[PDB]
C-alpha cells in the first residue's frame, strides 16, 4: 500500500467543498496535492481529475461531454459531497481550482543583478532621439504633489538686508561671477552628454546665449 | 583636442577665457560604453584563462578538482589563481609568496561553511586550505544557460542589411575566479593587519569597506565582483528575523 | 490517464531547483508540486522517493527506514531523474525542501525561504572556526611551493573571440548563484546559522569599494 | 414555427461582422444571436456550424474533429451563407468572436474588443520584423524596373462626375476600417500583441502633420 | 444528437426563474440562448 486512502478521500472532500460552493477557511499546498492523488487514483472520478488538470495551462481541452457523462459527472461529485448541484458548480468550482494551480510555491532566495551605471551601448544618439527615450523612462517614476501655502509670489521689501546683500556682494566682480556660472553649467552639460554618449551640438549651445545680441540690437 | 570657451559681461569688452581638454570627457565617455567594461572583464577572464593554458592546466576546471589522487593540479591552480588576482591588485610582482604550503580538504568534519579557501600560519609558513568538496559542489552544479537577464532595433536593422571553451566551462572559470578573489581578500587583510584582523574578518566581513579602500581603492584596479550589484532576493523579508530599533552613528558601509 | 513526458520534466525541473542542484529560477506554481508528486506515485521506481515526499505531509512523521540498497537504489533513482555528484545529503535538502513546501499555505505571491532543517549540535561560525579550525592544521599539507602571464596578443584576441559571444551578465548571475548555494548548503548541513547580514555585507563592501 | 427568412438575414449580418468580413457596424444585439443561433441549429446543412459554435460555451471544450471533407463541407456552407476567400482563419474568428460573444455577461453597453485568442509562439513586433525579414530577402524578385501622369481636363473631368455622388465620408471609413481589420487579423493571426498605441499614433501624426 | 437536452433545461430553469420571479444574480448571454434553444425545442 503506497496510498492511505480514507484521508487522501477526506481532504479531497473537503477541499472539494471548499472550492465549489464556499467560494469565500485557509488549505495548504498539501491538500491540493491530495485532493488530485484522490481523484486520479479513484477510478470513477477520472472524468474529473481530466477537467480540472485541463486548467494547468491554456492549451488543453475536453472533448465534447454527452449526456450520459455529464450526470455521471455530477452524480460522483453529489457523492463526493447530499446538496443539489449542477453543471454552473462544477464551472466555478474549475474556476476556483484554476485560480489555485496558478499559485505560486516557495522557492528558495537567488542572487538578483542589478546594474551597477546606466551604461549606454556602442552607437551614438542625437539629442532627440535621447529625449524621447528619457521622457519615456520619466513617464514610469512616480510623481510627487507640491502644494504651495499661498499663490503670492515670493519676495522681499526689507530695504535694510537689500543694500546690505549688495555691500557684501559689492567687491565681487560680475566679470568673474557670470563666467564661474556660465563655465560650471557648461561643463557639467558636456559630462553629462559624455556620459550619454550623446553627441554635442556646439551651434545650439551657442544660439542658447545669443540674447546678448538680441537685447543690445533691439 | 582642446575647446575655447568665452564669457562678455555687458559693461565692458572684457572677455575671461578658459580651455578644457576633451580628452576628459573622451575617457568618461568611454568609461560609460558597456562595450568598453564587458571587454574589460572579458579580457581579465581570458587572460586568466591563457595563464592556466601555459600552465597545462587545459582540462576543465570541474574535472581538475574531481581527480581525488592528484593534488598538486589543485594546488598549481589555486597558487595560480592567487598570483592572477595578486597580480591584478598590484601590478609589479609577478611572482606570488615565494614559499606557502596546501591542505586539501575532503570531508565535511573539517570544513568552514562559506570560506573553501582559508589561510593559516604555522608558526613557520603560510598554509592554505582548500575544500575540494565545496568547489566540485560549485563547479558541477547546473547553470542557467538559456535564460535571458535585463538592442532589437539594431538587430532588425542588421537582419534588414581553437580551444573548444563552452559557456558552461567560462562560468566555471568565473565561479573560481571570485571564490579566490574573495579568499584574497581575506588574505591581504591577514598580511597586512594580523591574525587577529583575519580571524575578526572572517566573522565580519564589513571590515573590507575599511581595510582595503585606504590603500586599494586609489591605487589598484577595479574588483570583478564589483562589476554587477549583487543582492538577495526578497532579502528585507528574510532579514525580519533580525531587526533593531537601532540608532547609526558609525555607519562605515551604507 | 496523463501524460508521463509532461509530469516527468515538471518533475524534473521542480526537484532540480528543490535539491539546489541548478540555479534556473522559474516561477513554480502548484501544479508543478502536482505534476511531481503524481509522477512520482505513478512510476514504479520512483515509489521510494515518492513515499518519502509523502511523508512530509506531517511534520511527526519521519524518514522511512530503509537499507543499504534501498539508499542506492534510491540514489541512482535520482541520478537518472536529473540525469547528471547526488548523495544522501541531496536527498535530505530534498525532504526539507518538499516538507517546507506542503506544509506552506495557498497564497498568492511565491515565498522566499533559506534553506533549514537538514543534518543535533547548533553551532555558530566562531565555534566552527576554532573547531574545524584545529581539524584542519591536524592535517599535514599535501605539496610544497618555494610565473607565467603571457600577453599573446594573438591568443587574447581568439580567446575574446570564443567569450564574445557570451551574455557575461549571466555568467556573472550564475556563478554568484552558485557561490551563494553552495555557501548555504554548507552552513545548513554543518548546523550553523546562516547570517545573510554577512553575505549581504560582502556585496555592500563590493559596491562601497568601486565608488572610491 | 419559425421565420427562416429573418433568422437567416440576422445570422448572415452577425456572422459577417462577427468574421471580420466586412465593415458594416451595426448595433447588434443579444436578440441576433438567439436568432442566428437558432437558425443554424435548424437549418440541416448548418449543423456542423452550429456544433462547432455551441462547443465554445465551456471554455475547456475545443473544437471538434473534422475531416478534410467536413471542413470543405463547411466552408462551402459559410460561403452559401455569405454569399461571397473563405478559408480556416475565417472559421477560426468566428469561434474565437462567439465563444467571447457567448461568455460575455448580459450587460446594457455594448462591449468593445479586439480580435485575440486565433491561430504557441507568443511574438512581438520586432523578432516577428528580423525573422520574417530574412524569409524575405530569402525570395528572389520577380521584376525589374530600370511616367504618364496625364491631366486630359476632360477625362478629369467625367471621372470626378462619375466620383461626385459617392460620399467621400464614407470612402475614407471604409478605407481606414478595412486597413485596421486586416492589421489586426494579421497581428491575431501571426500571434503578435497588436499594440493600439502605435495605430491610433498613426493617426495622431497625420492630425499633427495638417495643422503645419 | 445536436442538444444536451438536460444542461439547456437547467439552464433555461434558472434564467426564467430569475427573470420570472426575481426581479431583483447575473447570467451571460450563452444562458439567453440557452433558453431559447430549449423553449423552441421542447
Amino acid at each position: 500500500e503506497l496510498i492511505n486512502m480514507r484521508r487522501y478521500r477526506n481532504a479531497a472532500r473537503k477541499l472539494i467543498h471548499h472550492y465549489s460552493l464556499n467560494s469565500t477557511t485557509e488549505y495548504k499546498i498539501s491538500d491540493v496535492v491530495m485532493t488530485m492523488i484522490f481523484l486520479l487514483r479513484s477510478e470513477k472520478y477520472h472524468s474529473l481529475f481530466k477537467l480540472l488538470e485541463t486548467t494547468f495551462d491554456d492549451y488543453t481541452c475536453r472533448p465534447q461531454m454527452t449526456q450520459v457523462q455529464t450526470d455521471t459527472l455530477l452524480d460522483a461529485v453529489r457523492s463526493l459531497l447530499s446538496t443539489t448541484i449542477d453543471l454552473t458548480t462544477v464551472d466555478i468550482m474549475r474556476s476556483s481550482f484554476a485560480r489555485c494551480f496558478n499559485s505560486p510555491i516557495m522557492r528558495y532566495a537567488k542572487i538578483v543583478l542589478l546594474q551597477n551605471v546606466a551604461l549606454q551601448r556602442d552607437k551614438r544618439t542625437t539629442l532627440e532621439e535621447l529625449l524621447i527615450e528619457r521622457g519615456e523612462k520619466i513617464q514610469m517614476l512616480q510623481p510627487q504633489q507640491y502644494i504651495n501655502s499661498g499663490t503670492e509670489i515670493p519676495f522681499c521689501d526689507d530695504a535694510e538686508f537689500l543694500n546690505r546683500l549688495l555691500k557684501h556682494i559689492d567687491p565681487y566682480p560680475l566679470s568673474r561671477m557670470y563666467y564661474n556660472a556660465a563655465n560650471t553649467m557648461f561643463y557639467t552639460t558636456m559630462e553629462n552628454y559624455a556620459v550619454s554618449n550623446c553627441k554635442f551640438n556646439i551651434e545650439d549651445y551657442n544660439n542658447i546665449f545669443k540674447v546678448m545680441e538680441n537685447i543690445r540690437k533691439h | 583636442n582642446k575647446v575655447r570657451t568665452v564669457t562678455e559681461i555687458v559693461n565692458s569688452d572684457e572677455k575671461i577665457q578658459k580651455t578644457y581638454e576633451l580628452a576628459e570627457f573622451d575617457l568618461k565617455n568611454l568609461s560609460s560604453l558597456e562595450s568598453y567594461e564587458t571587454l574589460k572583464i572579458k579580457l581579465a577572464l581570458s587572460k586568466y584563462m591563457a595563464m592556466l593554458s601555459t600552465l597545462e592546466m587545459t582540462q576543465p576546471l570541474l574535472e581538475i578538482f574531481r581527480n581525488k589522487a592528484d593534488t598538486r593540479q589543485i594546488a598549481a591552480v589555486v597558487f595560480s589563481t592567487l598570483a592572477f588576482i595578486h597580480n591584478r591588485f598590484h601590478p609589479l610582482v609577478t611572482n606570488f609568496t615565494n614559499k606557502m604550503e596546501f591542505v586539501v580538504t575532503e570531508t565535511n568534519d573539517t570544513s568552514i561553511p562559506g570560506e573553501p579557501i582559508l589561510f593559516t600560519e604555522n608558526e613557520g609558513v603560510l598554509l592554505c586550505s582548500v575544500d575540494r568538496p565545496s568547489i566540485v559542489k560549485m563547479l558541477s552544479r547546473e547553470f542557467d544557460t538559456e535564460a535571458l537577464v535585463n538592442n532589437c532595433n539594431v538587430r532588425i536593422a542588421k537582419t534588414f542589411g581553437d580551444f573548444s571553451i563552452t559557456e558552461v566551462e567560462a562560468t566555471q572559470y568565473l565561479t573560481l575566479l571570485l571564490t579566490v578573489e574573495h579568499a584574497y581578500l581575506h588574505y591581504y587583510i591577514f598580511k597586512n593587519y594580523g591574525v587577529f584582523e583575519y580571524c575578526k574578518s572572517l566573522t565580519d566581513h564589513s571590515l573590507f569597506t575599511n581595510k582595503l579602500r585606504s590603500t586599494m581603492s586609489t591605487k589598484t584596479s577595479n574588483l570583478l565582483l564589483s562589476k554587477f550589484k549583487f543582492t538577495i532576493e526578497d532579502f528585507d523579508k528574510i532579514n525580519s528575523n533580525s531587526v533593531t530599533s537601532g540608532f547609526n552613528i558609525y555607519n562605515f558601509n551604507k
